[PDB]
């Protein structure tokens, strides 16, 4: 019936103009007629809107020829174990003007990692999507009070994601030609990921003759990660969801079946430590 | 909390095109590759009496055409993502787009691979009286 990929989050109690609305389902409810939609006389457009449009949900069940699938399955992901990565993004809620979705704030890596992002979404205007700074706020409770300080330390997201294009780089660019983003959960890191990632066919280097792993949009190049100082888009990774794998129960007491040097300090790079401690155990250790 | 915009059926398309580099080569080989044009478009109910301009104030579509809502056949509108104008400012949302009706399956793709003649305000090879 509906999805809640794109869901608008506003607080307008009305939909919108015929002209305005992305899709039949947005149009409001006084032109739909007879099966479609008609125009109004009198009825003006909206000039001023500012709807917030929710990325969670996304499906990456694509089969297009050319373009590698972004999820990978275990035997290919054990075969790319030096591109391990592991993944984790805390959260905030959209609150105010509107209400219903998660946006990034502590973006965590196995690296020990963790960037802030000043809370940010995709909001439909007249013109565009303004892709923009929002008022969010921290879910309550105990077990996320941690995430209060971080309202106010976040980078902008040109910022932020330059940063972890670096930070990719330097990692692996002597141990793999690729990334895998080893999940637990996967929804919220990959609508995470629509904030860094693109994707296409496979591409070289605008310097070598390796695999493209960063894209660039000031110039509209490639790279690899030798080369990809000041990129700042991650091109065509790779990613498993390790929950998948038949666990019951959260990934801390899975994870803690295997090991006992990684106390839980609950922090988004904690988590991303664990799940690729826990796939590593998993498919590596006995 | 919140209001549903899409349906299931467009799910992969739009998750596809909104990941993209390149949006409109993303949806023309998701074509190609045997993927259903994206649905859930705004198709207005007219006269089919109109002036057959490509894009316009209220619905102009002639016996030749559709008329729809423009943000709901622009893939960048649909998908939330940048648009390819120099100001990132969309020729489509706010107004009605006339689609020839061979091509009325598929407005978003019509869109994209198509051009109004800035003369005679008509679709190059739809309408457009130039020549
Ligand atoms: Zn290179
Ligand atoms: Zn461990
Ligand atoms: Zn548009
Ligand atoms: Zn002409």
């Amino acid at each position: 019936n509906v999805t809640g990929l794109f869901k608008d989050c506003s607080k307008v109690i009305t939909g919108l103009h015929p002209t305005q609305a992305p899709t039949h389902l947005s149009v409001d409810t006084k032109f739909k007629t007879e099966g479609l939609c008609v125009d109004i006389p009198g009825i003006p457009k909206d000039m001023t809107y500012r709807r917030l449009i929710s990325m969670m949900g996304f499906k990456m069940n694509y089969q297009v020829n050319g373009y590698p699938n972004m999820f990978i399955t275990r035997e290919e992901a054990i075969r790319h174990v030096r591109a391990w990565i592991g993944f984790d993004v805390e959260g905030c809620h959209a609150t105010r003007e509107a209400v219903g979705t998660n946006l990034p704030l502590q973006l965590g890596f196995s690296t020990g990692v963790n960037l802030v992002a000043v809370p940010t979404g995709y909001v439909d205007t007249p013109n565009n999507t303004d892709f923009s700074r929002v008022s969010a706020k921290p879910p309550p409770g105990d077990q996320f009070k941690h995430l209060i300080p971080l309202m106010y330390k976040g980078l902008p997201w040109n910022v932020v994601r330059i940063k972890i294009v670096q930070m990719l780089s330097d990692t692996l660019k002597n141990l793999s030609d690729r990334v895998v983003f080893v999940l637990w959960a996967h929804g919220f890191e990959l609508t995470s990921m629509k904030y860094f990632v693109k994707i296409g066919p496979e591409r070289t280097c605008c310097l070598c003759d390796r695999r493209a792993t960063c894209f660039s949009t000031a110039s509209d190049t490639y790279a690899c990660w030798h080369h990809s100082i000041g990129f700042d888009y991650v091109y065509n990774p790779f990613m498993i969801d390790v929950q998948q794998w038949g666990f019951t129960g959260n990934l801390q007491s899975n994870h803690d079946l295997y090991c006992q040097v990684h106390g839980n300090a609950h922090v988004a790079s904690c988590d991303a430590i664990m799940t690729r401690c826990l796939a590593v155990h998993e498919c590596f250790v006995k | 909390a919140g209001n549903a915009t899409e349906v299931p059926a467009n799910s992969t398309v739009l998750s596809f095109c909104a990941f993209a580099v390149d949006a409109a080569k993303a949806y023309k080989d998701y074509l190609a590759s045997g993927g259903q044009p994206i649905t859930n478009c705004v198709k207005m109910l007219c006269t089919h009496t109109g002036t057959g301009q490509a894009i316009t104030v209220t619905p102009e579509a002639n016996m030749d055409q559709e008329s729809f809502g423009g943000a709901s056949c622009c893939l960048y509108c649909r998908c939330h993502i940048d648009h390819p104008n120099p100001k990132g400012f969309c020729d489509l949302k706010g107004k009605y787009v006339q689609i020839p009706t061979t091509c009325a399956n598929d407005p978003v793709g019509f869109t994209l691979k198509n051009t109004v003649c800035t003369v005679c305000g008509m679709w190059k090879g739809y309408g457009c009286s130039c020549d």
